[PDB]
């Protein structure tokens, strides 16, 4: 098991954990908010960001077709999501079972990925050293372990690329 | 007094004639 | 409750927003004070005793344009908040006005439209004026209509935009700045309808009889444009069309709902004295191809859905015996997958004229929107324009030195061809 | 006794049956305060038909106004005879079905058809036992087709035993007004063949080219066409609110024309009908009445009916009249136009007589009709559906309101066999 | 005779209670100053039910006008007809509940009760033989919910078989107001089953919603909502103070609804309700008067009939009307709608007729329905209840002056109780 | 019968006090001699014919101001001894004015607080207006809290205080008199509303569009707050909410009692022209974090606790509806143990607008005092500015030469911290 497949394996299971009733009304806070100005800078990037990858097609979709399908627990998107990390939904109670690239689609990826603003890049860095430190806002969490499945997803996709 | 002045209900609870 | 959010982004914006705004006060009878001397809650909002105040919200990245409003006549007609300044200008640049100096305004502009929409439920449409060919009237309005997508997504978006007509510019980067308009008003906006400069400039010409012409004339005309658009919602007709109705029967499909735009008669007074205005010779004027108020002949084009907003003396006997005319008539064609191609409306109201403005008391008009795939060419022109430029990197660090990087053009260009491949398949 | 609840949907249903009222309440002597004038009992021992009494003496219409737009129904409470209607069965909505039948059908007339059902609940239960319902609607609309049908569906289920019947303007042929004609047309015939009793077909274009040749007026206003739709509302009803000598209550003209019970589309006439300066030259008896009534440029459909073959007709004649020439006078007419009428029936048509004339006239009639002619503007509706369907257009509209194309196209292969069993019979 | 002693609880009980003493004031042709005009035996044929004689000819009301701050009493005496009022009736409170349910049962309503009770006697002894007190109070305040149902059960210890009504204006689920509701509401309630014989849910959301859609108002105040509950509960009295062909009392109607002692609670209806145009266009009689009395928007209280079952009902019509009418109107609410009703209760409703109508009034109707489809009050106030005190919310407002964890316990178990009886119930 | 004694200590105390009463004055209609050319026994009495004093104490140790205040023009408005003075100042400094110079001048006040409140029983509490930042605003502040609680305890202790605002203190030593005290308004305060500067600046600069405002401009708005507060004690209304109902309905835990304000609409003469100003609309722009009176944000805060007071024409249906509306409005959102959060109440008469001032004619406006876990902001952040202030004893020898040792600084960073982890644990 690699370390790079081992980050996809744990960055799902956050989101899986996270309430839906909770993750449902705080992805819907920061694409309709105002404040702090990198809020929906980071919406826009991300919530498309995860379509992308997760459904192998360039093309875009309106934003509230997303935003439904990025919670809605027994959706195609969640559905890929569980395929790409090395998991399945199964419905009985969703038990979710362990199991074992176009080009165009990922220069979608890093151009946009590269214009979240300097603020959500390095809380993204404080975030993963922080949760190190507790060991030894609720609301901006949501985004930011959105952004673990992000990360995970793309490096590994390129290892096996190269 | 004026919390309480139904000038409208004390007459549409009789047959009004307009 | 009919309610009709007017946004205005853009000194063409303002400047045609300008002309509309008094049209409107004009016709519904208020003073410019804001009190008249009950269908006129679509674009005014009462306030106390006997007060209307408009529906809009004015737009420009600049105090040169939108100052002079506070200064000129329609001062206290207008809110002080509804009226939005920045402090320096776009510059011609979509990249700076969509993402260096428009987010200090996205903000102010959002905090008002929702703090107006918000008053009354059962909201119709967001009508909205733009240019693509400025920076922020293609910059800082593509930002915005992320905005309301997110916000409203089911809401109507009516949108008109000045176009750079081919040999009138006016300007010199603008083929970059509405290719990258065009790649983000095509998921943004749910109808788009087409102007040009020139195309209303011959139109002047040849029908007005004015040699020097100004860009207050030209919004006179486009005033009359969206007054009959919107005709039926403020006053009550024989057969009632509100702008709902026209994405149900004018885009077939949700990427084409760029669309033509007309209107006749256009007479000043010197020949209204002599024409009789029958409903079957405004609509034969209507479907003239000079006509076009968007420089696209569509004799070249095959015509997709067609709307015609009669407005005044109007009985739909004639309309009904007057599009049996254009139908027979073998210069116009439609396309074969659209035997049924005709909505019409009928306003009872008859247009009302402006006094000095150069037109005539007409007692019945023709609004003319039409979608054809003759916007396929326009497209192209734009295309050719735009790779010209880009062949050795032209006006590009304008571009990439504000914040995006390369490639936004590459995907414009991937979106607009893919676009006139849309058109073309259609179109068979 | 019998009592007729009347349903109207949509824009153009308020305004036909804004007319509608109008001459029942003119036949009636109805002030439209309600209050009644005209010193005569004969209009006033079956007026629950058509009214209530109010406990004040006037008269309310049991007339379920209907739309989801609020501006048309401000349009008729601000018309003559327009405050006659109860102010509680106006029921409105707020945004409108733009001409679209998958929203009018599912997503936004399903919130509001909870309120239709209350308030045509109110007033098919206040009566002892009624007869039936009428509705008055479009199929190229988004609010008639779409909405209004739905309640057509929905009081079949909970009022079975019950006949409907629908008078419902179609798209037409030459003129071709609200782009999406055929998508709401095909879509309501379909729900409409196994939920309705009878339909009365009527056409915008037929009522132009009754108004052009025959009326010879210059200028016809919908209100024109008002008119004529609603002088044959009258007829068909017109033996439930007076004698006669044959009397034939609407259940009747429902047994007598339908063969077979998937079949029920009929052709509307009215007669007479003479231009305003040709009234004194002609003159007004049986003979001339029925003469013009089997007369193609006198109906009220886009069909000719000589290109088929009258199945079972009626005819519901009107005032002062001879049973003698109601016999052979509609007798002459079977066997000299043998060719038009059907063989394996005999004795083809129906026969009533109301002995109460409209006013203004001695006599009248109205005809209903069940035609196989009813053919071509199936097939001409079929095929402009077929025309947009090949190419997928305009269908995200539809699919994008909780619709699938499932509905699309069983609705036409509903309507291509109910072409193949008419086009048997000839 | 029989006198029924009202007692107004709260800053709302006194408004609501002096819009009661101004229309039982008007029936009864009472002017503000107590002087009779109207010249009819029957007003004043039984008026010591609600009046006491003042050796000066005027009538004074038997109302114990009683709260905790004076700044609603002044404005019952200042407001029209708030002369009638003996002064002494009054009991002024200085400090203030400040809405604690134990600050007004326990703490400054210990020594105001007992000035309370002083002349709650003097009015009860001072007649030959009283029949009940009625109490009228909201259920969301400190002063009328915790020192109010204080009187309430000093008035069981010392008058046991007399009746006790009450008008209980219970809290809201929507639009809650006076944030410490629940708190307010379950201590009251658990403390009021044992302790009551008639209790009437009203709420004032649903008041709202008859004033918005059955109505018709644009500007609707609190003394409009008043008069919808003075009106309902001049019906329930009706029989009381005028003679009929079917007599009813409050002790009548209790043996009627209760059929165990832990379900007091009711529902209340008054019909006719129409709007301006609509009171000229709708026949007032007795089935529309039962339609619009049978349904969900009615009703004073914010629980669905259709959402359980009518375990037992009654109607007090008024008016002079068919007794013919009303009982077959009873059987037919009854047949058609069965799955509403419970079955092992044959013929749930009663009736009775009261020949004096409302003035102003042909007929009306109110209605008294003890149903099980009220439990969804008594849930949704237990999940607001619990959502505070699982974490201890607010509770140092009641547990500073004398209350308790363990009758707060009971204050649940009480109120889960009576839930699941009315769960085996349905 | 119902009256409260206003407190006014430091100098914030003085001019806000001055503010209030000028209201409160031009409400009741008296002369600034006390006559008139019984809805004012709250705050005035009735001295002698026709005269009307204040219940209010003038309790500051800085002479320049108060008797700048009895020679001015309402010097025979007060009774002499209401205007309190000492002889020097405590300069910004907590143990100065709690220890050494203030024990002199507490005696006096004490004098005058007895032989005002023993002038009907009927008292619902005090109103203590205070600066925290200040030396007398404070440190007095602590000394006349204690000796209020142990003669005066079961009475309503009201406390508007002049928070040291975020960014802007003018002053240095402002962190140390705020750590301090808060060690004694813990015990002290029954309700406290967070006021300062700042936030009161910024809507003075959009709402009232004044690009520069002193500080009797902030002082009409926190007049403006008090006077529909304390309209329910002296004009009938639908629902009069008393002193004693704010304390129930906002505090859910003893500890936690600091609430946030927000008073709208504060609109000039420009923009009280355009709108309606409908109970919707004015409860909606009560709500926006930009309107708080804290500069705190609302946003990532949890609310608890939400009162409304409304003054004016207003409908108590369209209150109830507005309520339900921000309910639903899901921007703000209520913790999950408190699921009904809202205590409302409605007076008829409309506040009286101050001549020459700042404001305009409001047929119908909202004050709100709010209770939300977003008090940690306003607490940690003042604590990393004390942390670094106590790190190497800066200007700690002013303070220890004063009359209290090391250490009293530690048990306030203590009991501080204690208030941190109280407003956590319970927005869990
Ligand atoms: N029809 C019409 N077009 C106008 C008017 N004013 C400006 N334009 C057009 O707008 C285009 C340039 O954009 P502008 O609106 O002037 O500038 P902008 O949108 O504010 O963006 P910036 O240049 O960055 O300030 C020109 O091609 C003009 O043709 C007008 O009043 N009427
Ligand atoms: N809102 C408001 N705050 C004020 C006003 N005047 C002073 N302050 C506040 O008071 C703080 C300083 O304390 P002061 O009131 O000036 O002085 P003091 O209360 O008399 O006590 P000392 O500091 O010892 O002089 C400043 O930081 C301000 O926050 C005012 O007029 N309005
Ligand atoms: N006979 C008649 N037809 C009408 C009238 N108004 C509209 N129509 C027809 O209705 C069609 C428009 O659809 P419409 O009924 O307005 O849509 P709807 O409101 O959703 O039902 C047009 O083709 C008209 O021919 C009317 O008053 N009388
Ligand atoms: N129906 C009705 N309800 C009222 C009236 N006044 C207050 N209420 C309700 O009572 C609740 C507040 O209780 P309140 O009477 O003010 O407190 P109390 O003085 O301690 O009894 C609110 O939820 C109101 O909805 C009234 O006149 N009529
Ligand atoms: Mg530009
Ligand atoms: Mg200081």
């Amino acid at each position: 098991e690699p370390p790079s497949f081992r980050r996809l394996r744990h960055s799902f299971l956050k989101l899986w954990n996270y309430n839906e009733a909770q993750f449902k009304a705080a992805l819907y806070r920061h694409a309709f908010s105002s404040f702090p100005a990198y809020n929906y800078d980071t919406t826009a990037i991300l919530c498309r960001c995860i379509y992308q990858l997760c459904a192998d097609a360039t093309s875009a979709l309106p934003l509230n077709s997303i935003l439904m399908l990025l919670t809605d627990r027994q959706s195609y998107l969640w559905r890929r999501m569980a395929r790409l990390s090395g998991y399945v939904i199964c419905s009985f109670i969703q038990r979710v079972v362990p199991i074992p690239i176009r080009g165009a689609v990922l220069e979608s990826i890093e151009l946009k990925l590269a214009k979240l603003s300097e603020e959500f890049i390095d809380e993204f860095v404080l975030y993963g050293r922080q949760q190190g430190l507790l060991l030894q806002p609720e609301d901006r969490y949501v985004l930011m372990d959105l952004y673990e499945w992000l990360a995970a997803a793309m490096t590994f996709s390129q290892k096996c690329i190269k | 007094n004026r919390r309480n002045w139904s000038e409208n209900i004390e007459s549409l609870l009789r047959q009004a004639t307009p | 409750m009919r309610e009709v959010i007017s946004i205005h982004v853009g000194q063409a914006g303002i400047q045609i927003g300008n002309a509309c705004w008094e049209l409107f006060c004009l016709e519904h009878g208020i003073q410019p004070d804001g009190q008249m001397p009950d269908a006129f809650n679509t674009f005014f909002s009462e306030t106390g005793a006997g007060k209307h105040v408009p529906r809009c919200v004015f737009l420009d990245l600049e105090p040169t344009v939108v100052d002079e409003v506070r200064t000129g006549t329609y001062r206290h007609l207008f809110h002080p908040e509804q009226l939005i300044s920045g402090k320096e200008d776009a510059a011609n640049n979509f990249a700076r006005g969509h993402y260096t100096i428009g987010k200090e305004i996205v903000d102010l502009s959002l905090d008002r439209i929702r703090k107006l929409a918000d008053n009354c439920t059962g909201l119709q449409g967001f009508l909205m004026f733009n240019a693509v060919g400025g920076g922020t009237g293609s910059g800082l309005g593509c930002l915005l209509l992320e905005r309301l997508s997110v916000d409203y997504g089911k809401k109507s978006k009516l949108n008109f935009c000045s176009w750079p007509s081919p040999q009138v510019s006016t300007a010199v980067v603008e083929p970059y700045n509405s290719v990258l308009s065009t790649h983000s008003l095509l998921e943004h906006t749910d109808v788009a309808v087409m102007l040009d400069n020139e195309a209303i400039y011959d139109i002047c010409r040849r029908n007005l009889d004015i040699e020097r012409p100004t860009y207050t004339n030209l919004n006179r005309l486009i005033a009359q444009v969206i007054s009959s658009l919107t005709a039926s919602l403020r006053f009550d007709g024989a057969l009632n069309v509100d702008v709902t109705e026209f994405q149900t029967n004018l885009v077939p499909y949700p990427r084409i709902h760029f669309m033509l735009s007309s209107y006749a008669p256009i007479i000043s007074a010197e020949k209204a004295y002599h024409e009789q205005l029958s409903v079957a010779e405004i609509t034969n004027s209507a479907f003239e191809p000079a006509s076009m108020m968007a420089k696209c002949d569509p004799r070249h084009g095959k015509y997709m859905a067609c709307c015609l907003m009669y407005r005044g003396d109007v009985v739909p006997k004639d309309v009904n015996a007057a599009v049996a005319t254009i139908k027979t008539k073998r210069t116009i064609q439609f396309v074969d997958w659209c035997p049924t191609g005709f909505k019409c409306g009928i306003n009872y109201q008859p247009p009302t004229v402006v006094p000095g403005g150069d037109l005539a008391k007409v007692m019945r008009a023709v609004c003319m929107i039409s979608n054809s795939t003759a916007i396929a060419e326009v497209f192209s022109r734009m295309d050719h324009k735009f790779d010209l430029m880009y062949a050795k990197r032209a006006f590009v660090h304008w571009y990439v030195g504000e914040g995006m990087e390369e490639g936004e053009f590459s995907e414009a260009r991937e979106d607009l061809a893919a676009l006139e491949k849309d058109y073309e398949e259609v179109g068979i | 006794m019998r009592e007729i609840v009347h349903v109207q949907g949509g824009q153009c249903g308020n305004q036909i049956g804004a007319k509608f009222w109008e001459v029942i309440s003119d036949e009636h002597g109805i002030d439209p305060t309600g209050t009644y004038c005209g010193d005569s009992d004969l209009q006033l021992e079956r007026i629950n038909v058509f009214y209530n009494e109010a406990t004040g003496g006037r008269f309310v219409p049991r007339a379920i106004l209907m739309d989801l737009e609020p501006g048309t129904m401000d349009s008729v409470r601000a018309g003559p005879f327009g405050q006659l209607f109860r102010p509680d069965n106006f029921v409105f909505g707020q945004t409108g079905a733009g001409n679209n039948w998958a929203k009018g059908h599912y997503t936004e007339g399903a919130e509001l058809i909870d309120s239709v059902l209350d308030v045509v609940r109110k007033e098919a239960e206040g009566c002892d036992c009624l007869q039936g319902f009428q509705i008055t609607h479009s199929l190229g609309g988004g609010t008639g087709s779409g909405m209004g049908t739905l309640l057509i569906s929905k009081v079949r289920e909970e009022y079975p035993d019950r006949i409907m019947e629908t008078f419902s303007v179609f798209p037409s042929p030459k003129v071709s007004d609200t782009v999406v004609e055929p998508y709401n047309a095909t879509l309501s015939v379909h729900q409409l063949v196994e939920n309705a009793d009878e339909v009365q077909v009527i056409d915008n274009e037929a009522l132009y080219d009754i108004c052009f040749r025959t009326l010879k007026l210059t200028t016809p206003t919908y209100g024109d066409l008002n008119h004529l739709v609603s002088a044959a509302m009258s007829g068909v009803t017109c033996c439930l609110r007076f004698p006669g000598q044959l009397n034939s209550d609407l259940r009747k003209l429902a047994v007598n024309l339908i063969p077979f019970p998937r079949l029920h589309f009929f052709l509307i006439g009215f007669a007479p009908l003479t231009s305003r300066g040709s009234q004194q030259y002609r003159a007004l008896s049986v003979p001339e009445l029925t003469q013009q009534m089997f007369d193609a440029k006198n109906m009220m459909c886009a069909s000719d009916p000589r290109h088929g073959r009258y199945l079972t007709a009626s005819a519901m004649f009107r005032g002062r009249m001879s049973t003698k020439e109601v016999d052979e006078q509609m007798l002459n007419v079977q066997n000299k136009n043998s060719s038009y009428f059907v063989e394996w029936i005999p004795n083809n048509m129906k026969s009533s007589v109301c002995d109460i004339p409209p006013k203004g006239l001695k006599m009248s009639v109205t005809f209903v009709g069940n035609s196989t002619a009813i053919q071509e503007m199936f097939k001409r509706v079929s095929d402009q559906f077929t025309a947009m369907f090949r190419r997928k257009a305009f269908l995200h509209w539809y699919t994008g309101e909780g619709m699938d194309e499932m509905e699309f196209t069983e609705a036409e292969s509903n309507m291509n066999d109910l072409v193949s069993e008419y086009q048997q019979y000839q």
